[PDB]
RNA sequence: UGCCUGGCGGCCGUAGCGCGGUGGUCCCACCUGACCCCAUGCCGAACUCAGAAGUGAAACGCCGUAGCGCCGAUGGUAGUGUGGGGUCUCCCCAUGCGAGAGUAGGGAACUGCCAGGCA
RNA sequence: GUUUAUUAAAAACACAGCACUGUGCAAACACGAAAGUGGACGUAUACGGUGUGACGCCUGCCCGGUGCCGGAAGGUUAAUUGAUGGGGUUAGCGCAAGCGAAGCUCUUGAUCGAAGCCCCGGUAAACGGCGGCCGUAAUAACGGUCCUAAGGUAGCGAAAUUCCUUGUCGGGUAAGUUCCGACCUGCACGAAUGGCGUAAUGAUGGCCAGGCUGUCUCCACCCGAGACUCAGUGAAAUUGAACUCGCUGUGAAGAUGCAGUGUACCCGCGGCAAGACGGAAAGACCCCGUGAACCUUUACUAUAGCUUGACACUGAACAUAUGUUCUAACGUUGACCCGUAAUCCGGGUUGCGGACAGUGUCUGGUGGGUAGUUUGACUGGGGCGGUCUCCUCCUAAAGAGUAACGGAGGAGCACGAAGGUUGGCUAAUCCUGGUCGGACAUCAGGAGGUUAGUGCAAUGGCAUAAGCCAGCUUGACUGCGAGCGUGACGGCGCGAGCAGGUGCGAAAGCAGGUCAUAGUGAUCCGGUGGUUCUGAAUGGAAGGGCCAUCGCUCAACGGAUAAAAGGUACUCCGGGGAUAACAGGCUGAUACCGCCCAAGAGUUCAUAUCGACGGCGGUGUUUGGCACCUCGAUGUCGGCUCAUCACAUCCUGGGGCUGAAGUAGGUCCCAAGGGUAUGGCUGUUCGCCAUUUAAAGUGGUACGCGAGCUGG
RNA sequence: AGGACCGAACCGACUAAUGUUGAAAAAUUAGCGGAUGACUUGUGGCUGGGGGUGAAAGGCCAAUCAAACCGGGAGAUAGCUGGUUCUCCCCGAAAGCUAUUUAGGUAGCGCCUCGUGAAUUCAUCUCCGGGGGUAGAGCACUGUUUCGGCAAGGGGGUCAUCCCGACUUACCAACCCGAUGCAAACUGCGAAUACCGGAGAAUGUUAUCACGGGAGACACACGGCGGGUGCUAACGUCCGUC
RNA sequence: UUUUGUAUAAUGGGUCAGCGACUUAUAUUCUGUAGCAAGGUUAACCGAAUAGGGGAGCCGAAGGGAAACCGAGUCUUAACU
RNA sequence: CCAUAGGUUAAUGAGGCGAACCGGGGGAACUGAAACAUCUAAGUACCCCGAGGAAAAGAAAUCAACCGAGAUUCCCCCAG
RNA sequence: GCGGGGUGGAGCAGCCGGUAGCUCGUCGGGCAACCCGAAGGUCGUCGGUUCAAAUCCGGCCCCCGCAACCA
């Protein structure tokens, strides 16, 4: 529906990402949280990006 | 002649998988069911849909227990 | 989807005229002016472009972009027609000159 | 060993409400103070700490009492599996199972572990 | 005048006349890959196309849609040209990572670019259109008002047009659904898909009268050819086999063949056709087929033709890509000479056009002119309507599952908190008291105990809360998965536990999304990031692979194609009584006819005669239900002829009661022996009307009767 | 003079009857239209199939025309109809679920058959361990319904008179209480059956499960029982079990 | 024959005789049988050769993975009890 | 005007038929896809031209893979 | 038989869960034209859901576009 699907990138520069959604028109802020990530094996803080 | 209904869900299966007294190796569903009609008691799990499971094998147990007497599920060890 | 509008609904919408039938009879009249040449009923009204409507003796030219279907309270009308700065000197030069004539 | 009190349970209304009475040595409760450990989307009400002047008022426990709740026969009734039948929208018969409601009645719980005060 | 040779001769076609439009001649248009030919050995007073159809009076308003004509101010836009950017490769530089010149090469595509389209005007004897609503003199003149491009002028009008309809009134007739004349309430006339008249003409349609008559009441007789008999010749369709009766019932439901019963010696000949669902034609009507044909169009996809621009055939100068001039390509369906005995053709001279025209390749537009195709399924026949996937409840018969075009509601989401954890808290409703404040605001207490709440339908859950509040946080983690549920399969679902790492908690522990159940989309084809896994000689790269991930209202939701609407009465083929229309069959809601109780009408009295509010039956008679027989055939309405049966009786016959004085009635009971109209209108059954009679019965018989007649 | 008039030859075909296995695959008889013209006719030529011609009916094109005839692709395709030929022995269905441009076809499963392997694998009965929320029953709940008691409050308005205390109703009365019903989408109760599991004896030609070869079938009908729809109508229609 | 069901008044046959419908080629799986047996077997072709030669080939003995690769193991994942 | 075109004669060859095969120039639809357009049927049927007893092809501007083969055609595998 | 509508005196948005407004008609005031202010609905009627219906659902009345066709 009006959520639009976003990436977020892993912060660690393996280029792993996340697929998750959102909608735009209520929370204009960014989207950042500490997800694991398999090839560098830590948990690091992940931005949004676009889809 | 037009009607509005003619509209359903597919069955669910439901119910009681196994019943008291059956021999149930560890993680066998036991009871599927909506909302806990049957509640959790001694070694056994309840999932997220609210389905009961052993959690080791055993013999299945059904028993009323407590204020609310309510059926409470339990794997009698064996 | 942009809804089409006549030239006689604008006018009534505007108020410039108390009714549209008197707005189709002042149109095929010959009196009312689209881009200063007599114009049919049937013409469309377009956003930034003149209307050299002639009302009783004063003439008014209007560009406005908002443009209404629906006839609206006056104090809404003034910002339906948008009356430029030149039409308002060449009404108040009609005006002045309608006053020497009385 | 007997009485009473606190905690943890078994069982989940025969065990719960109402009404009357009773208890402070110990235990419990209320209670005194709170700058501080701690807390109020305000309040030491709750939570929390520091104590033991007073009391059993409230709560709590214990005893009694059917105005309720609750439990509940026997008999009949309803229903129904199998077979047979009728006047076949419904019944009946043999046999097996046999309710629900209602009636007589029961009923003011019983009980395990540990700790404490009294004899 | 012409026409469906062989069911349609006409209101149809054509017609002279009228108008619009194209065409300047190498005309337009047509046949033709082209050369050529018709147009025409014609030249706008001619030829082509289109509409109306002599003649008389006229042809009103509307240019928004579609088409046609015209325009340039602007935007979009193909082929072509290839600036800039990115990437691949490597002679080199670095120690390695990596950087990287030239060349070659993959990719995006700046600038140039005509028509068309968007846009602006004109055109209706171009295709076309000429509307609503409200009030007003019972109607609604007239006005108001919405919309449109603008709302029907003249004329005509229940008509070849009018459903209600046999409209209202008058003539004709005794009686006139037709006819003739007026009215206007034109469902739904209307001016060249022409309106209104009109003499004449019509194997034209409707009506009326004189005369005429076997059309008819009602048939009679006669003359001839068959039919019948004798002799000679000598077919046909059809046919499972027949030792080939009626009735009532039964039965794939209309029986010569079954059950019961009645009748019947065997066999011809002449006649009538009720039956053998009789013979003829694998139903023409209806439905089905992922059948066919031909036709239509703003269905899809192409394409002939028309049309635009670039390049080529294709050149030169001069002036400012445009213009002027030129001759040498090219054209010449101009003249003249020759091959030549020649209106073809070729060559030469000359003239006129002249780099235009025309043709080839490429390219945009237009393109039912032509071509291949599509145009779903369920369906108490089909169509129209509705539905097509997912979730909750009931039907669902105490495991699961379970259909209907059964009864009721929702979904195609929401949320970085509405998730995780830790700590804490408990509602609705009512009563009492309290400032505005009242029925319902917040405050206090009491009763009550989940009747509240759940992000959204309903069900099942929920106090240990899954409900409400706060602090900290990202477990809305990565890889796996013992076992199990549910599905034909695809798949969908539940899951303790293990490893890495994290959040909350002092710890025990909980956390792999939310109280659960709906919030969805297979495969293919591609896109993006990571990973040498592969790398068509080798080294790289392109592509492919693995992991993550994006693009379908593919909603006909297991999705046929990237891409698709209709007509057929001009029809056709394979099939079905698997499925409709007539008839039969089953039922009897409705229809008709009886009966029950008795309020009331009947001056008093319920029942002489009616009988409300309700109830119970009979027949199979109308309207309907089912689809059981027949679709390798069961002919349908009405009339004519001929009838047969039932009795729920129209007349005649007998009788009870009467609100029966008599006559004449009302009702009811018994009775089926006999009887039971002629006409006008209309296709009529029916029905209205006129005139009779004792009466002009109600029904069944395939709504009797077409191998008996007709055919409105 | 006349696309003039009446009317034979000649051309045509309006009405009726006959004929309809004819005299005739469109005629005969009696009537009928044109008959100096857009007439009619003899002989020869041209137009060829998505083509011709058509005073226009989809008419004609060799008795055939909404696309002729002949030969070929060709044995087109046909989810459709029909037919499928000797004998005996053993076994023996289905007309259901799911999906389908799918509904009269086909595919997987269900059912049948042949073979291989396998456990007391399976069926009945007795006993034992189970959950249920149907028949029945009930009205605490959700709804619905009748009567009565008190009566918050209110309606016609007022004694009182600011009120309280209550005054009769044209009166209406909420909640609560006492009594009586009704429910597929009500349930504080609740069977018989059926179903799942366990143990045991008897009987049964392994009757059960798995793998593989071969299918057929997916149009069902009636009757009993429980039901929706229908009218508790149908030899009606759609389910469950036998 | 088609059907839920036909004496059916549903379909076909007037009768007799003759003809008339699951075949043929190749390739794959299964059953039976026969040869050989961790081996089996040739095709074309040579050959007068139903012989013999011809072993080019196909099948399985080794699987896992997309693949490099590894191999009685492999794949998944950094790694699996 | 030379000349060319043109005309007459002469010599040589061609012309037409024939079953299949071969080469070349053109070239369908039915059909399968359970519809249909990409596709298939299929470069098949059919039409035309040409030649021979055979025709076509034919002596690498071919393959291969860092080792090598040595024109063309046909048969069997590669291989569904 | 299927869908739409039923809102001041008339025409109208809205409206479609969140306290009813605009033009004309009437009056009055400014000033034929034009500007300002005010009365003016109770949302066709009856019920249900909701904290609350102009709004959302069930039935009822009237009017509008359709179809009631092949035999």
């Amino acid at each position: 529906g009006i959520r639009e699907k976003i990436k977020l990138v892993s912060s660690a520069g393996t280029g792993h990402f996340y697929t998750t959604t959102k909608n735009k028109r209520t929370k204009p802020e960014k989207l950042e949280l500490k997800k694991f990530d398999p090839v560098v094996r830590q948990h690091v803080i992940y931005k949004e990006a676009k889809i | 002649g037009s009607t509005r209904n003619g509209r359903d869900s597919e069955a669910k299966r439901l119910g009681v998988k196994r019943f008291g007294g059956e021999s149930v190796l560890a993680g066998s569903i036991i009871v599927r069911q909506r909302g806990t009609k049957f509640h959790a008691g001694a070694n056994v799990g309840c999932g997220r849909d609210h389905t009961l499971f052993a959690k080791a094998d055993g013999k299945v147990k059904f028993e009323v227990k407590g204020p609310k007497n309510r059926k409470f599920i339990s794997i009698e060890a064996e | 989807p942009a809804v089409e509008v006549r030239l006689d609904k604008w006018l009534w919408a505007a108020r410039f005229y108390k009714t549209r039938a008197l707005a189709r009879e002042m149109i095929e009249g010959g009196k009312v002016h689209y881009n200063g040449q007599r114009s049919k009923p049937s013409k469309i009204v377009e956003l930034n472009a003149t209307l050299t409507l002639r009302q009783g003796n004063d003439e008014r030219t209007v560009i406005v972009k908002a443009i209404t279907e629906q006839r609206r309270p006056a104090s809404e009308a003034a910002l339906l027609y948008e009356e430029t700065a030149e039409s308002v000197e060449k009404r108040e030069k009609m005006a002045l000159a309608r006053k020497l004539n009385a």
